[PDB]
């Protein structure tokens, strides 16, 4: 009964930012900021009442907190939302990375930032109810209904170097892509939802309900796969992941709406609870082509983060690596390995973010993203570089941050299910210290190859400087010790774990 | 005891104050900020040794907290003492301790004072965490800590691209070496459930009854990893390049901290290597094979830096050979002996290139024991050391306890490589300091200047327990192996008297001859390790990239939207606007209509 609340804050939020700017110009950031430190608290308050510690695996469905409302009855369609310990964690990695965008998009005043701040909160609010819908309709309404804002805002409020016309082409390649998967994930819940209603005789969209429904294999093999190429283009999985770097390079320069909307993954999340417990046999059937699509993808995303010469396309193609590891996480049967994806997720989110924030900072210092162009910023600036040597350094797999974690209980619950695709996984790390190291090398360090990288820059606010040092040491925490965010998501791991492995 | 979490932390702490100072404090501040970490770290180590040897040399173990436990994955968050543990702590303690007091006279004046010191104390915490680690894994922690402080510190003078070039090839080529050391961490989890050492080694032999190939390959990826941390074969053509950096840092990583690590890992899990002879013949053999190749490279560099790199690297193959000989107890002693000598070698060289000026070859200069008196009987006593002069130095003393481990374990092929290699170290060292040298009472100098003397061979580390003793060799073949060592290396000795000291005509004919010259730019680039590892995994992966660089996968997902557009354009022609045509076409879908009706009835 307080999920709702979770989804209906942001939008309400965005609604008042909206009507707020009449008031003032820079009225709608406070605003904004005011109801995303609401979601935050909300969410912690979730955390801390929640009991998630204590909580043992019972088995699929077991959510700590629930609402249930109907709304299309004709169809048997609920606005039914349920959280538990993985869907906990991601709301408040989305309430965190929404403060973050928040913080980051202050002193951008502007005429129509009321709107801007609008589809922010309205990106982030169908963030959550992504994570928090147990239900098709609304899992896919709210899957489809966050990229609206994500359109507008790369389009109208975007990368102001740009042609204008390749902001336009961007975006609506993101939204092709983004739309068009997720119609074929509509057929797969309509196909699923109609076998359901011939096997018994009646109407649901519910995930519970459509848990343990009798289909053939080619049928869950189909249904499997729509499912599966919805998640894989949003994931990115290769080779549906030319949208990703052309989204991020053109979207707005401050970088807030990469951690309200590109770079959180909902799609890790989304395999979790819909393809491997809903199609377990038909899961197990696909994970040689599953996983060995995550090694090509950490390998094809690092050959192309080495040949960039943009930052923005670096740090995505550094995404796709990672949630290749992920997306070899996901499709084993470990429990260790589902805890290191989860634990990876946080932390790439977390590094990643760091990353983007930093490259917004850059580019407002240096009015330039090339990396072939600027170099030896480190005796330039004051906090930048250093702060993105740790950045590079936790998005590298070092031990203590959280990333190195994650991958490395990925690594291991891969080695004890499937040990080549591990070998060729760990060579995938090598390959990811290769790139952050040229990163470093081609921005920060040597001889300035500009006049404007040969010029004292001034040093970065208070805000922006306290923001990254809370990532910082969120990310610090995390690698030294990751023992509550384990002890979160256990429960809900083991649910979707002991569901996979013995219904097969 | 229980001061070991302080031994951690105050380099941290260190670390901490010193990158958040960011140059704005004196550089008296920061010099005794980080020089007073690293001390009091040694303080600590000197309080915990006394408490050490006041009980009965007991193993002590301070768990602080809990890592990660995921079902029966529990990693723990645990420090454990013992006397390998103790001797490591008291090496980088102490010879960190001199190498920042050193290093805080001698970056006077210099830009990133602060983060000079900040890095170093962050190595040294990194290195304390890999030497009192409980567990595999915290192990893997310092590992990882101690390759990005070495990148971090090779590259210390960023503005040169070559110190960026040589930092990102040495992390890169330690990278895959801590990438066969998580295969090992991977095989030793997967077969026992657990990565503490103790515990490995208690249900190791019960689970290998039937078959040895997973502890085979486990033990062989933990010797990957060695070699691979300690640059040695396959992976050692890093170290030479290595000293793009300052000379403190070369003196750290090649004397305290960093080559060092690959031989506490095969001595803390010896009990694994013990039940797979093989692999461990292989350490040895791998030792002595990089041992041979670097004294026949040191031979004819021009640097004082890359030859005392490649002596780095034929000292390690020396640890590498005793290791593979189980003549643990020497491989340690080497390790403390060389860590001495090693650390004074390079400060004495580091004071040589800040006397003279541009960095120049050691052929230029020629009769500098005049010019610098103190500094000639440092890279004398080094030197000494290094080319084991007998029952003077403890180098002397650490080979020949090699020597007798490798003849006690019927190791002839072992001892002879051995015996040839230190004929070569001695040719080496002394070619290089009678070429350099023929032709202000610092306290780290002097500390390292008793220490490298027979002084440094009266401390003995506290191994009795923790690893098995060496066998004993017979009477008469212990005294005629030191008598044939000292031989040899007197022989090396004025051989390179011979040659390097005078009129160099011998040498210099030698050099000119087709054979001559052939062996000398062979040698000089590590037997062409440098350029086949560029020829088969640099220029490949640039190949690719370059190939890659405009995503082959996004045109081939790009096509239908091709498609679509050329499909678009030719459907629009049927709309020219032509009522004719309309009323043609309207007839054409009557005509295709009823034939298809008709068809399918
Ligand atoms: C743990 C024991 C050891 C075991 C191995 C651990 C391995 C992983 C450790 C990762 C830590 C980061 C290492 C890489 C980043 C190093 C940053 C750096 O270079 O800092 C120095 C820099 C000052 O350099 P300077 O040249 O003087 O000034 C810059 C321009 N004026 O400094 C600055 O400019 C300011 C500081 C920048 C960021 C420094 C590092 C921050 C992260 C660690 C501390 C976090 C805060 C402490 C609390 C944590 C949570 C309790
Ligand atoms: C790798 C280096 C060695 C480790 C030290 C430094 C690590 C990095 C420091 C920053 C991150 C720290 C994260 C962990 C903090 C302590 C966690 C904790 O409170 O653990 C609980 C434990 C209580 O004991 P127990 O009941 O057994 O709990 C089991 C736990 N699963 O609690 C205890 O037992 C507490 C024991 C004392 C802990 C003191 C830690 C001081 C750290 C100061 C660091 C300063 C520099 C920070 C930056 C470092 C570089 C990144
Ligand atoms: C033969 C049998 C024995 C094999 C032993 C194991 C392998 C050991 C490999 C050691 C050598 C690694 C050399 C790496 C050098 C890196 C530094 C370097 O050259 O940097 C140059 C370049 C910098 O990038 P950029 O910023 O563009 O610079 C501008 C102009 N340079 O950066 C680059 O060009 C990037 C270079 C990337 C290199 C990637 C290496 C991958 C290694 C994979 C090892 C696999 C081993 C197992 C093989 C299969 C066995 C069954
Ligand atoms: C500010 C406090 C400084 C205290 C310094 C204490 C150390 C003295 C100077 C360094 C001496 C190093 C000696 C190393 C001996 C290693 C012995 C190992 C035995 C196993």
């Amino acid at each position: 009964m307080l999920l709702p609340w979770l989804i209906l804050i942001p939008f309400i939020g965005g609604f008042l930012c909206w009507q707020t700017e009449r008031f003032g110009v820079k009225v709608p950031r406070w605003i904004a900021l005011i109801t995303m430190g609401l979601t935050l608290a909300l969410s912690l308050q979730l955390w801390l009442q929640g009991g998630y510690s204590l909580t043992q695996s019972a088995g699929i469905p077991q959510w700590q907190s629930e609402f249930d409302m109907p709304w299309i009855p004709r169809f048997g369609i609920s606005i039914h939302l349920a959280i538990d310990g993985l869907s906990l964690l991601m709301v408040v990695l989305t309430g965190l990375l929404g403060v973050l965008a928040v913080l980051c998009s202050w002193k951008e005043i502007e005429k129509y930032q009321g709107f801007f701040h609008l589809n922010l909160m309205w990106i982030l609010g169908g963030v959550i109810g992504v994570f928090l819908a147990i239900d098709m309709f609304l899992f896919f309404f709210f899957w489809e209904m966050m990229l609206v804002p994500m359109y507008f805002l790369i389009a109208l409020w975007g990368h102001k170097a740009s042609d204008g016309k390749t902001r336009i082409t961007a975006a609506t390649k993101f939204f092709i892509y983004t739309q068009a998967s997720g119609l074929v994930m509509l057929i797969a819940i309509l196909a699923l939802v109609f076998v359901h209603y011939n096997a018994t005789g009646v109407w649901t969209f519910n995930y519970e309900e459509l848990l343990n429904t009798p289909m053939s294999s080619g049928v869950e093999y189909l249904l499997m796969l729509g499912f599966f190429i919805a998640f894989a283009v949003k994931m990115p999985v290769v080779p549906l992941h030319g949208w990703l770097p052309d989204a991020h390079s053109q979207a707005p320069t401050a970088g807030s709406v990469d951690l309200a909307g590109i770079l959180l993954k909902t799609a890790a999340y989304g395999l979790l609870r819909f393809s491997l417990p809903l199609f377990p046999n038909a899961s197990a059937e696909f994970a040689p082509i599953a996983m060995w699509l995550g090694v090509i993808g950490i390998f094809y995303g690092a050959w192309m983060a080495f040949a960039q010469t943009d930052i923005k396309r670096l740090i995505a193609y550094t995404s796709v690596s990672h949630m290749g590891f992920v997306l070899i996480a996901i499709y084993t049967g470990s429990q260790l390995a589902y805890q290191g994806a989860v634990i990876q997720m946080i932390a790439h989110g977390l590094s990643a973010a760091g990353l983007f924030i930093l490259c917004g900072q850059l580019y407002e210092r240096i009015h330039t993203r090339d990396m072939r162009m600027m170099g030896g910023l480190w005796s330039k600036m004051k906090w930048l570089p250093a702060l993105s040597l740790f950045f590079a350094v936790a998005t590298l797999g070092m031990p203590g941050t959280g990333n190195f974690v994650g991958e490395f209980m990925i690594l291991f619950g891969s080695f004890q299910v499937v040990p080549v695709i591990t070998v060729i996984s760990t060579f995938g790390l090598v390959f990811a210290s290769v790139y952050s190291l040229a990163m470093l090398h081609r921005a920060y360090f040597g001889k300035a190859k500009s006049q404007i990288a040969s010029q004292e820059l001034p040093g970065m606010s208070l805000r922006e400087l306290f923001m990254i040092l809370l990532l910082v040491v969120l990310l610090v925490l995390l690698g030294f010790y990751p023992q509550p965010i384990l002890d979160t998501s256990h429960s809900a791991i083991g649910n979707i774990q002991q569901w996979f492995v013995n219904s097969v | 005891m229980n001061m070991l979490a302080l031994t951690i932390i105050l380099p941290l702490i260190g670390f901490v104050l010193l990158a958040f100072s960011r140059g704005r404090w004196s550089e008296n501040v920061s010099a005794i900020v980080g020089v007073g970490s690293v001390g009091l770290a040694a303080l600590v180590t000197a309080f915990i040794g006394v408490d050490f040897f006041a009980n009965g040399e007991q193993t002590y173990s301070q768990p602080l907290w809990t890592w990660m436990s995921v079902g029966d994955f529990n990693i723990g968050f645990n420090l454990v003492l013992d006397g390998l543990s103790l001797t490591m702590l008291s090496v980088v303690t102490g010879v960190g301790f001199l190498i920042h007091m050193y290093a805080s006279w001698y970056m006077r004046g210099e830009e990133g004072y602060s983060r000079f010191f900040a890095y170093t104390n962050l190595f040294i915490a990194s290195m304390v965490v890999l030497v009192l680690a409980d567990n595999l894994l915290l192990m893997y922690l310092g590992w990882e800590g101690v390759g990005l402080c070495s990148y971090l510190l090779i590259g210390f003078y960023y503005t040169d691209p070559k110190n960026g070039a040589a930092a990102m090839k040495a992390f890169v080529v330690t990278r895959v070496g801590d990438v066969f050391l998580a295969f090992a961490l991977f095989i030793l989890y997967n077969e026992l459930g657990t990565l503490n050492f103790r515990e490995m080694v208690e249900l190791a032999p019960a689970h290998f009854a039937d078959g040895n190939n997973m502890l085979m390959w486990a033990t062989l990826m933990l010797l990957g990893g060695a070699v691979g941390k300690s640059a040695q074969l396959p992976l050692q053509t890093w170290l030479a390049d290595a000293m793009a950096g300052p000379t403190p840092v070369s003196a750290l990583i090649h004397a305290a901290t960093m080559v060092t690590a690959g031989v506490y890992l095969i001595a803390r899990t010896h009990g694994l290597f013990l039940m797979t002879p093989e692999v461990l013949h292989l350490v040895g053999i791998v030792g002595a094979v990089t041992l041979l190749l670097a004294g026949f490279a040191a031979l004819v560099q021009t640097d004082i830096k890359r030859v005392l790199a490649y002596s780095t690297m034929s000292q390690i193959g020396y640890m590498f050979l005793a290791l593979g000989v189980q003549a643990w107890d020497a491989a340690i002693f080497h390790l403390m002996t060389h860590a001495f000598f090693k650390a004074l070698l390079f400060l004495a060289s580091g004071s040589v290139i800040l006397a003279c000026h541009h960095e120049q070859n050691i052929f230029k200069m020629g009769g500098l024991r005049k010019s610098i008196p103190l500094v000639y009987l440092c890279f004398l006593v080094g030197g000494a050391a290094l080319s084991a002069l007998p029952l003077v130095t403890a180098g002397f003393f650490s080979k020949d306890e090699i020597l007798a481990g490798a003849m006690a374990n019927g190791h002839i092929n072992l001892m002879v490589a051995g015996l040839v290699g230190a004929f070569m170290t001695s040719l080496y060292t002394f070619r290089m300091i009678f070429i350099v040298f023929h032709g202000t009472h610092s306290l780290p100098l002097i500390v390292l200047l008793i220490l490298s003397t027979f002084v440094g061979a009266l401390i003995v580390p506290p191994l009795q327990g923790v690893l098995p003793q060496t066998t004993e060799l017979a009477h008469g073949s212990m005294l005629t192996l030191e008598i044939t060592s000292g031989v040899v290396a007197v022989v090396g000795i004025l051989l390179a008297a011979w040659l390097w000291l005078g009129k160099r005509t011998l040498v210099t004919s030698i050099a000119n001859s087709a054979p001559g010259r052939l062996l000398s730019t062979w040698w000089y680039n590590a037997w062409g390790f440098d350029w086949l590892y560029d020829k088969v995994f640099v220029k490949p992966f640039l190949g690719i990239a370059w190939l890659l660089k405009r995503d082959p996968l996004n045109s081939m997902m790009n096509i239908p939207a091709v498609l679509s557009r050329f499909a678009g354009k030719g459907l629009l022609l049927s709309e020219n606007g032509y009522l004719r045509w309309y009323v043609a076409s309207m007839s054409i879908g009557a005509v295709v209509v009823l034939a298809l009706l008709m068809v399918l009835r």
